RNA sequence: AAAAAA
């Protein structure tokens, strides 16, 4: 690409515009910054300059979409709960007309996921709202919320807005997406796997509790 | 007479394992005689 | 049925808003400002249009108030509920009795009743006006434009004039009746004042009268004459106690120092004037009233039932529409058409007459007849909306203009910039052996298995990858867990 | 009598069915019932009765609370100090309406009964039982006097008729009751003499708990104040 | 040290000993 | 950071 491969931070890698010769005609490449870049001014013979710098350590990549994409990945941090994304969470405490829980991890796209690494016991960890018309499709006004989710309970659901920078508003309507590990009695009693998408059995004690589960 | 159904576990990647439950992901590992910190049960470091 | 008193005014309804409103005040007492010069119009702002003032905006604020209502007098209490019985008047023979009447008491209490169902402004239905000993019942329907001459009463600031949430009352009077109030006092703005829970009428004939009411007959017809036995009760007890919660609230401001407060809040009341929606302030205030503050009132409209910003065109004309035959029968916008039926007209968009008649629950009357129109005006919107039916372009004229041959003097520049810079780097090589801590901080991971001689053992850095590579396999993989369930109640083919 | 312990044998056979109740607990897991407070064993219906001076929130009981904070949605009433709120419900009340809100100030009694008591949610209550004529005491609690008292004496004084409370102050004084099972007990008399007789009797008979010492205790309050 | 319990439901492929406990699985869940 | 008339 007649630019560096390997970048480490403050290494200059490409010019604001550039352009080639081809085909009798001058093809205009756009740099534009990225992850890892920072465009930023450098001052030379006199003269102002603008230049694609690296602020990471690791390969740059070039990629276009349907412009010149300039990027450094690493050998997490860009990942966050952007709305439409899948994310697992844990159930913190229940109310009667919502359900607030904490943000895990956060599913990939083409499983894979990107685990999201806080501390549990302080609150630095994202915390997140599933609200009761968010439940599930079928009758969206009459849910009731002891009888969907519980404290302890995993569950698999979609971000549809961030709203505040405090709790993000997460929903379960759909088949994929539901309470997708839990336990009997708060995770006193043994392991429940999902077997109904309103119904929650475990293959051990017999027990059965009322869930919101996920498809299979 | 019977009636045979069957359920399939949702499996999660090792190291979110780790995350969802701290119980379940060493409860995997003691099935195989193996630890989260991959050492077996009288293995010190 | 119940026949309509617009037939039976003694002048016709104008729904037409042609002119700005002008009120019906003929004759102006206890008035220091002359009626000529409250008359005229004032100059138009940038908000403001040219409207007419409130005539007694000169007295409501210059006047000052009887010094009676500002020392601290006992409470005095209400004739017995049982024994006192309201008088009604229907007759103007009766009128001029309660006019003079009116004159030799300190205070008065006074309440409207209104009727915006079978109206498009509204129509002022049943005053009750209650003194210290009795009790009235005035009907402002037969007796409409002769109501002007209570205005001795009731813009005399000598006599003071207690109401209840006044702000819809004080435009109802000048509207219909042609009433003004000057000296003003809204127990209402006393209870926000003094911190009461609830600034309710209910509440207050509950904690300082001890007379538990209900609300039952507010939305109701009040137009049905005669009057029943429990609309009737009603009337009377919203202004019997009320002079008396308004001595006991009158010395709770006084030794709250609230009362200054109170009074200020109850002129502004007191100075609301009407004005018809299309000769209304462009800026909202709490001064003017109109049936409509929004120049886009199909906007909240459409946000409210999740109506896309495209079939706005249709909910226009079908809310103009619904405004134009409610300005020429005489009715309210809701008798016409309701908002859940219009709704059905906006979602299922029916393109013939058998879709329009036939709509949720049931139709109304005005509608039905015009369902024919209906279908045209949804395949006129139709129409409309179909009539109707720059990334990279802003990128590249701004390419152009740059220069290229600069990006080869940029590019010349920048591969001298890097050959001048990170080109140039010489030091003598030193070795990255440790000095103190650098040779155990970063050692690396080493597990040990004591054996049955117990003799320390290193594992093997192939025998944790190995284990790793075997749970990863495992993991990914579960077998599906098969338990079968007894169903005794199954039967074969 | 039978005196039971946490962790002993349950003496009843697990061969004939029996609905369980509050003091023994279903282990999740092994399935087995085993007492988890100490007190005497009642089976007539499977319950442990124990001393305790807190109460739990559970379905169809009646309580006195008092209200410490006004909401849009409900209101926050604390049945007992330090333990968590409760929620009452607007719509809770007789005769009730959608835009006027029944008048409730921070601080006014109210007697009503829990509907939903759930371990992981927010209790509930309604000033109207589901149903008694909708009228069993219930709704605000008028000037009066409340007392503090443990969770055996509240229970036995509303439930068995029996007790010589009611009873021996009725020939007393006449007057209004209200008992919660919460610990809460609400009298109200014509005369403030009365209601402080009233007071010091009760406040003497959970400290002794002697059914036989009631008239005692009450014929010596009321000739004190005098 | 540490004793476990092992559950029958998370086999792949009754008390166990433990030997020096660590990271956050082996802390938090074990009790003994 | 709900409230008043009808
Ligand atoms: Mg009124």
């Amino acid at each position: 690409f007649q630019f560096p491969e390997i970048a480490y931070p403050g290494k200059l890698i490409c010019p604001q515009y550039g352009t080639e010769n081809k085909d009798g005609e001058d093809i205009i490449f756009n740099y534009v910054p990225g992850p890892g870049t920072k465009l930023i001014q450098y001052e030379h013979n006199g003269r102002t300059l603008e230049a694609i710098t690296a602020t990471l350590v690791g390969t740059v990549r070039c990629e276009e979409e349907k412009n010149i994409l300039v990027s450094v990945l690493p050998g997490f941090a860009n990942n966050l709960p952007k709305e439409g994304d899948i994310v697992l969470t844990r159930v913190t405490r229940l109310s009667l007309q919502r359900a607030n829980v904490e943000i895990l991890a956060v599913e990939d796209k083409p499983a894979t996921f990107s685990v999201s690494q806080a501390s549990s016991d302080l609150g630095e960890t994202f915390r997140g709202i599933i609200r009761s018309q968010d439940v599930r499709s079928t009758d969206r006004d009459r849910v009731k919320v002891i009888e969907c989710f519980k404290p302890g309970d995993i569950v698999r659901a979609q971000v549809l807005s961030l709203g505040d920078g405090t709790n993000y508003y997460l929903t379960t309507a759909r088949n994929d997406l539901g309470v997708v590990f839990a336990r009997a009695a708060n995770g006193a009693g043994g392991l429940m796997y999902a077997t109904d998408w309103q119904m929650m059995t475990s293959p051990v004690t017999g027990a059965t509790e009322k869930r919101k589960c996920a498809k299979p | 007479t019977l009636e045979t159904i069957e359920i399939h576990p949702i499996t999660f990647p090792p190291e979110v394992l780790a995350r969802i439950s701290p119980e379940l992901s060493l409860q995997r590992h003691l099935s195989l005689g193996i630890r989260p910190c991959l050492r077996k049960y009288e293995e010190f470091r | 049925m119940v026949e309509k008193p617009q037939l039976k005014f003694k002048s016709p309804i104008d729904n037409s808003e042609s002119h700005p409103f002008i009120p019906l005040l003929k004759e102006k007492p206890n008035a220091l400002k002359p009626l000529s010069e409250s008359l005229r119009l004032v100059d138009d702002d940038e908000n403001n249009p040219s409207h007419y003032p409130h005539p007694y905006e000169y007295e409501i604020d210059h006047q000052e108030y009887s010094p009676e209502i500002l020392q601290i007098r006992e409470e005095i209490p209400s004739k017995s509920w049982d024994d006192s019985v309201p008088i009604w008047v229907d007759t103007s023979t009766e009128l001029e009795s309660m006019l003079e009447d009116l004159k030799n008491t300190k205070e008065i209490a006074v309440n409207l009743e209104h009727h915006d169902y079978r109206s498009y402004y509204g129509i002022v239905c049943l005053m009750q006006i209650s003194t210290r000993e009795r009790d009235y019942l005035v009907d402002t329907l037969k007796l409409r434009e002769n109501l002007h001459i209570l205005n001795e009463v009731f813009t005399n600031p000598s006599i003071v004039k207690v109401f209840h949430g006044a702000f819809m009352d004080i435009i109802w009077l000048q509207r219909d009746l042609g009433l003004y109030v000057v000296g003003l006092f809204d127990t209402y703005h006393a209870s926000k004042a003094i911190g009461l829970p609830r600034h309710s009428l209910a509440y207050l004939l509950e904690n300082f009268a001890n007379f538990k009411t209900s609300k039952k007959y507010q939305l109701a017809d009040w137009r049905i004459r005669p009057l029943s036995k429990p609309m009737t009760a009603y009337a009377r007890a919203d202004t019997h106690f009320l002079l008396n919660i308004y001595d006991q609230l009158r010395n709770k401001l006084i030794e709250s120092n609230k009362l200054a407060g109170v009074l200020y809040e109850s002129r502004n009341v007191a100075k609301r004037r009407f004005e018809y929606s299309k000769y209304r302030p462009l800026t909202p205030s709490s001064e003017v009233y109109s049936p409509i503050e929004k120049e886009s009132p199909w906007k909240i409209l459409m946000y409210q039932y999740n109506i896309p910003p495209e079939r706005e065109v249709l909910v226009r004309e079908l809310y103009q529409w619904r405004d134009l035959i409610a300005r020429r029968d005489d009715e309210s916008p809701r008798f016409v058409m309701p908002n859940q039926l219009l709704a059905a007209l906006v979602a299922y968009t029916p393109t013939d007459v058998i879709g329009v008649v036939s709509l949720t629950n049931g139709v109304t009357e005005h509608v039905r007849q015009n369902a024919k129109l209906l279908a045209n005006l949804i395949r006129d919107a139709l129409r409309n909306i179909k009539n109707t039916n720059s990334e990279t372009k802003a990128d590249g004229i701004l390419l152009e203009t740059i220069s290229v041959p600069q990006i080869r003097d940029v590019m010349e520049r920048f591969s001298v910039l890097c050959n001048s810079n990170i080109s140039k780097s010489r030091a003598k090589p030193v070795t990255n052996s440790s000095i103190l801590l650098g040779k155990i901080l970063p050692r690396e991971e080493h597990d040990i298995a004591y054996s049955k001689d117990g003799l320390p053992n290193k594992v093997k850095t192939e025998d944790i990858r190995i284990r790793a590579q075997n749970f990863k396999s495992a993991l990914a993989n579960l077998e599906d867990i098969i338990f079968e369930i007894e169903k005794p109640l199954v039967v074969p083919v | 009598s039978t005196f039971i312990f946490p962790g002993d044998s349950f003496p009843v056979d697990p061969t004939t069915p029996v609905k369980l109740g509050p003091g023994i607990y279903c282990d999740p897991n092994t399935q087995e019932i085993r007492p988890v407070n100490t007190g005497v064993l009642h089976v007539s219906t499977a319950y442990i009765d124990y001393s305790s001076k807190r109460y739990i929130p559970s379905v169809n009981d009646f309580v006195i609370g008092v209200i410490i904070g006004t909401f849009s949605d409900s209101y926050k009433v604390s049945l007992q100090n330090f333990s968590s709120s409760v929620s009452l419900s607007y719509m809770a009340f007789p005769n009730a309406s959608k835009k006027n809100r029944p008048t409730l100030q921070v601080g006014d009694l109210v007697y009503a009964r829990v509907c939903t008591a759930e371990k992981e949610l927010e209790a509930e209550i309604e000033c109207f039982d589901s149903t008694t004529g909708r009228d069993a005491g219930f709704g605000i609690l008028e000037d009066g006097m409340i007392i503090d008292v443990n969770l055996n004496f509240a229970r036995q004084l509303l439930f068995n008729n029996d007790f010589p409370l009611l009873k021996v102050l009725a020939a007393h004084t006449k007057f209004e009751v209200a008992i919660g099972l919460n610990g809460k007990i609400w009298v109200k008399c014509e005369e403030l003499s009365n209601t402080l007789a009233c007071y010091r009797t009760i406040m003497e008979c959970c400290q002794k708990n002697d059914t036989a010492a009631f008239k005692d205790i009450a014929k010596r309050q009321f000739k004190e104040i005098l | 040290y540490g004793i476990v319990e092992l559950d029958p439901e998370c086999q792949l492929q009754n008390t166990v000993l433990i030997a020096d406990l660590d990271t956050e699985a082996e802390e938090t869940s074990i009790h003994s």
